[PDB]
């Protein structure tokens, strides 16, 4: 009953703040630092391990300050939070790809504006 | 309601006493730690009684007023008749 | 598709857990129970970031269990229909394409797969390849797919993907 | 009725004084 095309989501999730794969990787690293010390704690479930390795191999940002900078530059522009996270993790190279894969971008910014925004995020993105 | 402006009897009612005693006895019988030092007491009812006399039962009595409000009274905050 | 929301849960504590570390025991029970479970409304529960509030523990009349309502912020994985999320295929067989999106396991039948891809068991890994051999999908290879639907079976969610749309699949 | 007109709560602070835990 929901789709990213129409930007319709149930009202139960309105104040929910979405993140990136690098951000969830960082929070899981914090959790790992927490549970590595303070011993006498049971090992976490296999679902956690699967999610952790999945977000580690798909991480788009390997620097904490780069994560902060990309968060700031993505927030300074007006976009839907789920849309913003999907665009950032998908990281398209051209504006045409971003508009084709994500139909919510039709009319948000100009093609030149979208292209230059994607170029800025890619330059701030740490290639490997 | 908050601790201030509680408009209810400072005395623990006999019904509150009975239910608190039974609940605490059941908790003790289910391996709950005993707040008071027991001297050869194996009956959970008697241990709950001696905790009540010692103001040591870790129970808060929630008194519902007819308008829907409630006041949370700890057992130690209430004065027992016995 | 991961998300970060606030959830509600109720924990029944045995009286043996009363005493020091009671709230710590509540937190441990919350971690043990909530983490790893999946619900149709909220999807898979990745992990709990913080525990917001533990409500007043209501002593149930009889059976002596205290009920502690717990408010907490947790990471939840929730696929939605028509969403393209980069995935990793775990197994490949003639029946369909078996792919994984983090905790989410996805099955992609060959009916929605474009006809350019064919099944060739003669390869060293049993996988799918095209006649031009440009597009090859094998184990642990990352591919993109769109979720067409979501279904839950025995408190475990299972989704179905598709490769009908353009600019989707191997990157 | 009596013994049913009120509700009992567990005080966690007051539990932090327990013996054989």
């Amino acid at each position: 009953e929901e789709d990213a095309s129409q930007l319709i989501f149930p009202k139960e999730f309105e104040t929910a703040e979405t993140l990136l794969n690098s951000e969830v990787h960082m929070l899981l690293e914090h959790r790992k630092q927490q549970n590595e010390s303070a011993e006498d704690e049971q090992e976490l479930s296999e679902v956690f391990m699967k999610t952790l390795n999945y977000t580690a191999r798909f991480s788009r940002f390997k620097n904490r300050e780069t994560i902060a900078s990309v968060r700031s530059l993505l927030l300074q522009k007006k976009l839907h939070k789920f849309e913003l996270a999907c665009l950032a993790n998908l990281c398209p190279e051209t504006a045409e790809e971003s508009k084709a894969l994500i139909p919510s971008l039709e009319g948000r910014f100009e093609d030149e504006e979208l292209q230059q925004i994607l170029d800025d995020i890619q330059t701030k993105r740490s290639f490997q | 309601q908050a601790n201030q402006k509680r408009i209810t009897t400072p005395y623990m009612t006999k019904y509150e006493r009975a239910r608190v005693l039974g609940t605490r006895a059941l908790q003790i019988a289910m391996c709950a730690p005993v707040m008071v030092e027991l001297e050869g007491e194996t009956d959970p009812l008697l241990i709950a009684m001696k905790e009540l006399k010692a103001r040591k039962i870790p129970i808060i009595i929630r008194r519902y007023l007819p308008d829907g409000s409630y006041e949370d009274w700890g057992v130690d905050e209430l004065i027992i008749t016995d | 598709m991961f998300y970060h929301i606030s959830l509600e849960h109720e924990i029944l504590l045995h009286p043996r857990y009363f005493g020091p570390n009671l709230l710590n025991t509540v937190k441990q029970k919350l971690f043990t129970e909530v983490e790893g479970t999946c619900t149709g409304k909220y999807g898979f529960v990745i992990a709990v970031t913080t525990i917001d509030n533990i409500g007043a523990g209501v002593i149930q009349p009889g059976r002596g269990f205290v009920l502690y309502p717990v408010k907490y912020k947790a990471i939840v994985f929730r696929p939605f229909k028509g969403e393209v999320v980069d995935a990793v295929v775990t197994q490949v067989n003639k029946v369909g394409l078996f792919t994984e999106i983090g905790p989410m396991s996805c099955f992609i039948s060959r009916h929605s797969i474009p006809s350019e891809m064919e099944f060739d068991p003669n390869s060293n890994p049993p996988c799918y390849k095209t006649m031009d051999e440009d597009i090859v999908i094998q184990q642990d290879d990352e591919i993109r797919l769109k979720i067409v639907g979501t279904r839950v079976d025995k408190n475990d969610i299972f989704a179905i993907g598709s490769l009908m749309d353009d600019y989707l699949g191997l990157v | 009725a009596g013994t049913g007109c009120f509700d009992l709560l567990l005080d966690a602070e007051k539990c932090k004084y327990g013996m054989e835990i």
